[PDB]
């Protein structure tokens, strides 16, 4: 059961490095939302011009 | 059209409550070989649900634009009464201690966080699903567009190209 | 009287619908009750297919002796679709190119490396070192979309890694508890025995020592009809059959 | 705005 509750503890340890990675996924997904939301609001500006 | 009908000609309530005493007998004959296994049926599927799926708030359908260049999954969002229950029994751990002496608001402060992103991922899970049930009118309002589409093009003969009907996914519909 | 009933008050007519009323009940009763047993079989195999078959590596758990509520598994595995094992392979190997390349434009020329003493709060991994932990981008190279994603399948890897290496010091664990508690039941039978030979007949159950299977881990356990569940009532009216 | 918000998600990443 010591081995049982340190493993137990260890998986905290593991699953915080986890937290990193989904992070990552949201950045790719910022900066893709970042490349044609450019170009939309400045079309947008376009038509209003 | 003046008459009783086939439930006011029973016989007088009395008689017919003694009639309806051994409706009750045979119809729990016929209960009791058929209704039991469907007992012991539903024991085995709700204790697979108990360790699998017995706790889900919302579901972890998809979600496809209707130009389907990116999937989403929803969120398969879990009943979090045991959770927050335990999260108090630490509570109550750290107030027997205080008691038997003579942090639980940070475990307070766990429970709203609890609840604060039950909320917020349930109110993303409700616009996730009003836009589907938009993308299902939609998706009528397509079909019979694209279908007087192809009735254009083959009165153009126009096979080359007639716009198709689309519709989700069975990705968004997992029911 | 007795001898007289509300069947004889009825009229012919009466007794003729309400018992083929009856006898309809009993039929579509029966009928009603049978496709509910189908449909419930139906939806049990649904649910192993889609949640434990899809799984590749299974849901197993362990309970410790002390502590017949807590519990630990391994972790969650579906099985690949095969793109996963596709790129796992190409991309390591010339992953390995990619370090070896030197190709694209650098923006790290800018920055000087230094030195903080705790940063973060602390995380740390265990067991060996993975692959990628050899195998990681540097800070300022990735900013493309496909190196992005690269990166996300090297953390993938350093997942499964993680998962890997706790998993298999898991399943040690469990092999070394099934040992120990195939060695404490036959203990426990031996000490049972001496303990009735003795007379000492009424042993606590605190001295026995504690076989804490838990049902989930082994959870095809969790799967069955536990006939103790089933409501005494039906349970009487079960007796009553002879197999 | 296009130009400047490009380039400081590319220094921002």
């Amino acid at each position: 059961d010591d081995e049982i509750d340190v493993l137990r503890t260890d998986r905290m340890l593991v699953a915080q490095l986890v937290d990193e990675l989904e992070l990552h996924q949201v950045n790719a997904l910022c900066l893709f939302l970042l490349k044609k939301t450019i170009r939309n609001k400045f079309l947008g500006v376009k038509r209003e011009e | 059209t003046h008459r009783l009908s086939k439930e006011e000609i029973t016989i007088h309530p009395q008689i017919y409550r003694e009639l309806q005493e051994e409706m009750r007998q045979r119809v729990e004959e016929s209960r009791k070989p058929t209704a039991l296994e469907l007992a012991r049926e539903n024991i085995r599927t709700r204790k697979m649900r108990n360790r699998f799926v017995d706790n889900l708030a919302h579901d972890r359908f998809l979600v496809r634009s209707f130009s389907k260049e990116f999937s989403v999954a929803s969120f398969r969002t879990p009943y979090v009464d045991g959770s927050i229950k335990l999260f108090q029994q630490q509570i109550d751990e750290l107030l027997g201690s205080e008691r038997c002496s003579s942090a639980v608001i940070k475990l307070q402060q766990l429970i709203r966080l609890e609840e604060i992103i039950f909320n917020m991922r349930n109110n993303f899970s409700n616009e996730l699903l009003k836009l589907r049930d938009e993308k299902e009118r939609l998706c009528g309002t397509l079909n019979v567009s694209l279908q007087r589409i192809r009735a254009i093009n083959e009165k153009l003969k126009d096979k080359s190209f007639h716009a198709d009907d689309v519709k989700l996914t069975p990705e968004e519909m997992p029911g | 009287t007795p001898t007289v009933r509300a069947e004889d008050f009825l009229l012919p007519e009466q007794r003729q619908a309400f018992n083929e009323e009856c006898e309809m009940e009993i039929h579509k009763a029966r009928e009603d009750d049978y496709y509910s047993l189908v449909h419930n079989e139906f939806v049990q195999h649904t649910i192993k297919t889609e949640c434990w078959d899809v799984m590749e590596v299974q849901r197993s758990k362990i309970v410790s002796m002390t502590d017949p509520e807590t519990e630990v598994h391994n972790f969650h595995l579906r099985k690949p679709c095969a793109q996963r094992a596709k790129i796992q392979k190409k991309i390591k190997l010339m992953r390995a190119i990619q370090i070896k390349t030197e190709e694209c434009f650098t923006l790290s020329s800018l920055v000087k490396r230094a030195k903080e003493g705790n940063l973060c709060t602390e995380q740390q991994v265990c067991g060996p070192p993975s692959d990628v932990d050899e195998l990681l981008y540097d800070t300022l190279d990735v900013y493309t979309g496909p190196r992005a994603t690269i990166q996300l399948i090297l953390l993938e890897c350093k997942i499964l890694h993680e998962k890997k290496s706790f998993n298999i010091r898991f399943d040690t664990l469990r092999e070394r508890k099934s040992r120990e508690l195939n060695l404490i039941a036959e203990r426990n039978g031996r000490c049972v025995r001496i303990m009735q030979q003795l007379g000492e007949h009424t042993c606590p159950p605190n001295v026995l020592f504690t076989p804490v299977f838990d049902i989930e881990e082994d959870p095809q356990t969790v799967f069955e009809v536990f006939d103790s569940e089933i409501d005494p009532e039906l349970l009487k009216l079960a007796v009553k059959s002879d197999d | 705005e296009v130009i400047e918000k490009v380039l400081d998600i590319q220094n921002l990443y």
